[PDB]
């Protein structure tokens, strides 16, 4: 029963971690986009 | 590093 519970929570935790990492990637890409649009706002 | 570039860097 512990192995069953462990496998279920493993799957759930893995999917949650993937979603959280995607959120962080989007946030950092937003920061990079801020920097890039600021440089464009300066140099074009 | 003009003031605008300094604002961007900061």
């Amino acid at each position: 029963l512990w192995r069953e519970k462990i496998n279920l929570l493993n799957a759930r935790l893995a999917e949650a971690q993937t979603s959280e990492e995607q959120l962080q990637s989007q946030l950092d890409l937003q920061k990079k986009v801020v920097s890039d649009h600021m440089q464009r706002y300066l140099q074009v | 590093d003009s003031d605008a570039s300094v604002a961007k860097a900061k």
